[PDB]
């Protein structure tokens, strides 16, 4: 019930996606995510848990932009 | 040399370094045998010893980018250097002269070395110019040189290994420009077109003066594919154990 | 209680940098094709996959949340379970389909370098989502002579956070490649 | 051809020595409380004892090249074998000795030191060391089997495919540590939750003391610095069978492309093999020195730095190949801040050491010449992360006589400091220390004059990777020297097996076992701790035993022998890849079809 309210949010985001198309189109794609992976992290085991995804994605954008950035 | 003065200068940098942990061992330790304060106040060295040479460094980063240890802003000399297995190749675009695996230059002239290499990734080292950057196959870097003064400047390539790697060694001279002018040409042999495909062959090899420039084939700074057109084209792809001595198929120019 | 949950998790966050290398390499092999075929690939079925694989997600939220810790639907996990699993072979064989014509010019990783990439960024891509039906197929074995209970068969989460991690970089990829 | 005709021989005595004299019958010793065992006591020592075959075959290759570079032109190895013994000696080490030694330092002393009982997966973790010794006879089978590689353990791309030439050659090194990457993997997984969430009662995070800290860094980088090695040598992998065109020259591939992966993974990785080496240094000297480790808010803070830190300064191997300026000086910047947070960790040893008492033993003499050795190495990779000035001393022996007095003292002495250290664990005694102090000197002496005459050998103009220098302006001596020392090296090891032959004033959870080679269970009673050191605090401090009556179940983790199975389908998969079978492979896809019928046991095992 509370888990259709973001499914059905997280359809516009793609849609909106080849509308860009067809940074402005870097940070839909990170959000379009944010939402699907909030609703199943916390807690208990949490923390260590979003946490570690957290300086994984840096390390993400350390790789990406790095080997770009020669 | 320009970096020279950096080694030097850190030696002695690091040299204390090195005589500092003596005094923090051997005055004590002797002297106690059975027969938050001072942590914090530490953080203000340690970046003094590296922004010392964090602004230096940097300064000198920026310095062998433009015009560098040679012309101020005159005498552009262009040199295409290309890099054959085990061989060095050295082509001039201002006169139609091209030489492999020898090299001569004038004193305070600069040479804007365009870099490359066909076979294997490698670069020219020549220690006694200093600074040396990647030969890339499949682009060209550019690359900035002087000679200080007259001399035989011993030249090498970084040696990624890769069996006739160690005797790469083109030994360069350096003489004056009046007898450069009379040596841009001994007397611009020619390019043969096959011959420069009898190159790309990893063997050992002589002078070859060669008084023609080849640049007018596929610029070999680009389009590195050049290495199929030349070992195959000849019939040669070698192997570990036996049935090598490039798999049958002669015409070359070898030693002895 | 199960620590698979956390440490079947970090190897998620593993994957993150598994991904990004590949990401890495195919961002700086994108200006490449100075020989060969260049890159024209239809729009609709990059639609067609990702809004496929949208809804997949869209029926695995609700799938264990409205499932078991919300009422114990202990019937349904042979109905939201299969469902979800035959969406994945919707993603498998509209990939295969699509590299079957791509072998009409730019076939496999021979025939450019930045197909290779292409082929690799979605090859293990494709390899994940394809054994994980097979990790999905192989919990389902369980209501038979097992048949646990939630906050017990762990089996369940662990295999179904791990298909929800593919859905990350599948968007990624949507905005990565297209 | 001549030398290799011998070892085959004795490759397949060895092999034959086995089935007479051990194979008497060892379906119940052998395939029961070893090779697919649980315990993680027994793990560990399976590790180590595979980094010392390794120290032997990675010996004769150290010995034999600087033997054949002792002057010029001598003829004891040819291009071709110069070649592939220099890249099989530094791929032996890093990946199968100081990885195996100090995860095997790892796999035994972390887990008693938190007072869990096994790890947090002790089912993955023993497929974790087959993945690692499948890969490690894959490496090994290279000698005459087929073909050793010969492109260096970097092996970059140019100088690997065709331009190469061995087939069985360079996919050895890519089906090799690929498998072992699979198991190092796990083994970060596994120890990263086994000290996250298998505590005992009283262990605080803060204070667990500080060589578990470095075992969590450990586990960290090796969680996001080796799915980079996967895909990495996967790329590789492709170009070299499956016929892909990553970093090919001819359709155009980027050459250097490889490099970056391969150093994105390589100089977190390098920390991985150093991290370790400091903690296993941080109790040794903080436990006979009877102080207390003085600094937290500072010395785990500042392990926290190098672990995030170790992924912005990767790009300093390369800054020869013409980058961007700009990012050639922000990884020498950078690069200059990393010898700040691991700088900060040697002023915290010797303020431990003063004030308080001491007593030279054996274990104490590798901590003692651990400091400078690894600063005198230290001092000159400062001068390696100056951008400005590394053109001129790239590769050039100056490069390779910094990292050989940064790991060896680093690495390879905590790998002979945890040795004797923690061997009463392993069995009954200890090694005797009047004459292990013989194995310390003549080690050490021979060090410093094998690799400090490189400095002179490297800045005079005697570059890396060369079978023979030539009268150049007297050299000669500098290069033989350094054979001197590094043949005075070799002369120990017989000490060192020698030592082994022969069959404390602890602070933390060391000897508070129950006796000597502590049982399976370990420990009957969590300990309370509730302190920084445990082990002082329960001595003079009241006392605090294991009384009877409060004891209790067991765990019941038994053995499955799965993971030998599951590993020998990756050895086998990626010895059939390897030898010959270019394009695809008959025996290679039937390693993955047996690992993914034995993936589907491992959730159709109830335990
Ligand atoms: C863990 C790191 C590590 C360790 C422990 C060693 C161990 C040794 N290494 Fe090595 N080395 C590297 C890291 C290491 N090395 C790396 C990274 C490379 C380059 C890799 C590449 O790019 O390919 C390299 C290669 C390399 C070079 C550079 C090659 C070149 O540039 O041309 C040199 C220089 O002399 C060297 C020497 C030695 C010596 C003398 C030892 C000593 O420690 C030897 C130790 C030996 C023993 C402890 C046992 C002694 C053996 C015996 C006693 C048996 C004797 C019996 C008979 C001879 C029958 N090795
Ligand atoms: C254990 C692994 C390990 C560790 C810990 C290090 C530590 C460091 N290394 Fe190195 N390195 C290697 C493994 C390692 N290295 C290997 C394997 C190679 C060769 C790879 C190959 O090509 O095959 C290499 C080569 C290498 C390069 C590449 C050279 C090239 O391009 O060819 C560079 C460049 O920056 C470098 C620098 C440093 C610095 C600045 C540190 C610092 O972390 C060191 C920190 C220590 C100090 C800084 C000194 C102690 C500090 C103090 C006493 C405080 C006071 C000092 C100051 C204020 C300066 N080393
Ligand atoms: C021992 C040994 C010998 I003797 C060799 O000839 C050799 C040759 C190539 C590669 C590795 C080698 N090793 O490891
Ligand atoms: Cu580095």
């Amino acid at each position: 019930x509370x888990x259709x309210x973001x499914x059905x949010x997280x359809x516009x985001x793609x849609x909106x996606x080849x509308x860009x198309x067809x940074f402005g189109f870097a940070f839909i794609q990170a959000a379009l995510q944010l939402l699907m992976f909030m609703h199943m992290t916390e807690s208990e085991n949490g923390t260590i848990q979003v946490g570690n995804t957290l300086f994984g994605f840096f390390g993400a954008i350390v790789i990406v932009l790095g080997s770009i950035w020669i | 040399q320009q970096s020279d003065l950096i080694l030097l200068s850190i030696g002695f940098m690091l040299f204390i370094v090195g005589v500092v942990f003596v005094l923090f061992t051997i005055i004590l330790v002797k002297y106690r045998d059975r027969k938050t304060f001072l942590e914090v106040v530490w953080t203000v060295i340690p970046i003094l010893i590296v922004i010392a040479l964090s602004v230096p460094t940097v300064q000198t980063i920026y310095s062998l980018e433009k015009a560098p240890e040679a012309t101020k802003d005159k005498e552009p000399l262009v040199v295409y250097a290309t890099s054959v297995d085990w061989k060095w190749v050295f082509s001039y675009p201002e006169q139609d002269i091209e030489t492999v695996n020898y090299l001569n230059i004038p004193v305070d002239r600069p040479i804007l070395f365009k870099i490359s290499s066909a076979d294997s990734m490698a670069s020219l080292w020549i220690p006694q110019l200093g600074g040396q950057k990647y030969a890339m196959a499949g682009m060209l870097m550019d690359q900035y040189l002087q000679a200080d003064k007259v001399g035989t400047y011993e030249g090498r390539n970084a040696n990624f290994t890769g069996e006739h790697f160690a005797d790469q060694e083109f030994d360069v001279n350096a003489v004056t420009e009046k007898d450069f002018n009379s040596w841009v040409k001994k007397t611009q042999p020619k390019l043969t077109k096959e011959k420069y495909d009898e190159l790309m062959l990893p063997e050992n090899v002589d002078e070859l003066t060669f008084s023609s420039t080849h640049l007018k084939y596929v610029d070999h700074g680009q389009d590195a594919e050049y290495a199929m057109e030349a070992r195959k084209r000849l019939g040669y792809q070698a192997v570990s154990p036996h049935s090598k001595t490039d798999p049958f198929e002669n015409v070359k120019k070898n030693e002895f | 209680g199960r620590l698979n949950i956390l440490g079947f998790w970090i190897f998620l966050g593993a994957e993150i940098v598994l991904f990004s290398t590949l990401f890495a390499t195919f961002f700086v092999l994108k200006n490449r094709t100075a020989g060969g075929v260049l890159p024209d690939e239809l729009f609709e079925v990059n639609l067609v996959m990702i809004m496929t694989f949208l809804l997949l997600i869209s029926s695995f939220t609700c799938g264990i949340a409205v499932h078991e810790m919300r009422r114990g639907s202990l019937k349904g996990v042979v109905i939201w379970t299969i469902i979800t699993l035959l969406l994945g072979a919707g993603f498998v064989g509209c990939e295969i389909n699509e590299f079957v014509h791509y072998v009409h010019e730019g076939a496999a990783l021979s025939t450019s370098a930045f197909w290779s990439g292409f082929f690799v960024l979605l090859g293990t891509h494709g390899t994940h989502v394809t054994i994980g039906i097979f990790w999905i197929t192989g919990i389902l074995i369980q209501l038979k002579k097992r048949g646990l209970t939630p906050q017990t068969s762990s089996k369940i989460f662990i295999s179904s956070l791990y298909w929800h991690f593919l859905d990350v970089v599948w968007i990624f990829i949507f905005t990565g490649v297209y | 051809p001549l030398i290799l005709g011998a070892q085959v021989s004795i490759a397949l005595s060895t092999i034959a020595i086995i089935f007479v004299l051990t194979y008497f019958k060892k379906w119940k010793w052998l395939w029961s409380e070893w090779i697919t065992t649980v315990d993680h006591k027994k793990l560990g020592i399976m590790y180590i004892i595979s980094a010392v075959i390794m120290l032997f075959r990675g010996g004769v290759d150290g010995l034999m090249m600087r033997a054949q570079l002792a002057l010029p032109n001598n003829s004891f190895l040819d291009s071709n074998h110069y070649n592939e013994i220099f890249t099989t000696h530094g791929t032996i080490m890093i990946i199968f000795m100081a990885m195996p030694f100090l995860i095997g330092l790892i796999n035994v002393v972390v887990p008693l030191q938190i007072g869990a009982r096994d790890v947090a997966f002790p089912y993955l973790n023993n497929l974790s060391f087959w993945t690692f010794f499948v890969g490690a006879m894959l490496f090994n089978i290279s000698f005459v089997i087929g073909g050793s590689p010969n492109a260096g353990w970097t092996s970059y791309m140019p100088l690997a495919s065709n331009d190469m030439s061995p087939g069985p050659g360079e996919n050895y090194y890519l089906l090799g540590l690929q498998i072992a990457g699979i198991g190092t993997l796990m083994t970060g997984i596994n120890f990263m939750v086994t000290i996250l969430k298998m505590r005992t009662k009283g262990m605080t995070l803060m204070r667990m003391p500080m060589f578990t800290w470095t075992t969590l860094i450990t586990m960290v980088i090796i969680v996001f610095a080796f799915p980079v090695l996967t895909v990495a040598l996967a790329l590789l992998s492709f170009d070299r069978l499956f016929g892909a065109h990553f970093f090919t020259l001819e359709a155009g591939g980027m050459p250097m492309l490889w490099a970056n992966l391969f150093w994105i993974w390589g100089h977190p990785e390098v920390y991985i093999v150093i991290l370790p080496a400091f903690g296993i240094f941080s109790e040794i000297i903080s436990s006979f020195a009877r102080k207390q480790l003085f600094g937290y808010k500072a010395m785990v803070g500042s392990i926290i730095a190098i672990s995030v830190l170790s992924f912005l300064v990767w790009t300093h191997h390369f800054f020869t190949m013409g980058n961007s300026a700009s990012v050639n000086s922000f990884f020498s910047i950078t690069t200059m801040a990393i010898s700040i947070p691991t700088g900060v960790k040697i002023f915290n040893w010797l303020f431990t050491m003063y004030k308080g008492r001491i007593s030279f033993t054996t274990p104490m003499l590798w901590a003692l010449a651990f400091i400078p050795n690894f600063v005198i190495g230290g001092v000159t990779g400062v001068m390696l992360a100056m951008a400005a000035a590394d053109y001129q001393y790239h590769n050039t022996y100056f490069l390779v006589s910094h990292f050989h007095y940064v790991l060896i003292a680093g690495t390879v002495f905590a790998c002979f400091a945890g040795f004797i250290f923690w061997y009463p664990k392993m069995f009954g005694h200890k090694l005797n220390e009047r004459i292990g102090k013989w194995f310390f000197w003549i080690f050490m002496i021979g060090f410093n004059i094998c690799f400090f005459p490189q400095y002179f050998l490297g800045l005079q103009g005697m570059p890396r990777r060369i079978y023979t220098y030539g009268p150049n302006d007297g050299w000669t001596t500098l290069n033989f020297i350094s054979t001197v020392g590094a043949f005075m090296m070799g002369v120990g090891f017989l000490i060192l097996c020698y030592n082994i032959y022969y069959s404390g004033v602890g602070r933390t959870l060391d000897w508070a076992t129950s006796s000597a080679i502590p049982p399976h269970y370990n420990f009957a009673v969590l300990p309370e701790v509730k302190s920084q050191d445990a082990f002082l605090h329960m001595k003079e401090e009241k006392t605090e035993l294991y009384p009877e009556s409060k004891f209790k179940k067991i765990h019941m983790p038994s053995n499955s022998g799965r993971p030998f199975f599951m590993s020998v389908a990756f050895g086998l998969a990626g010895f059939g890849l390897v030898f010959e079978w270019y394009w695809m492979g008959v025996v290679g896809l039937i390693g993955v079809l047996l690992c993914m019928v034995l993936r589907s046991f491992e959730y159709d095992n109830g335990y």
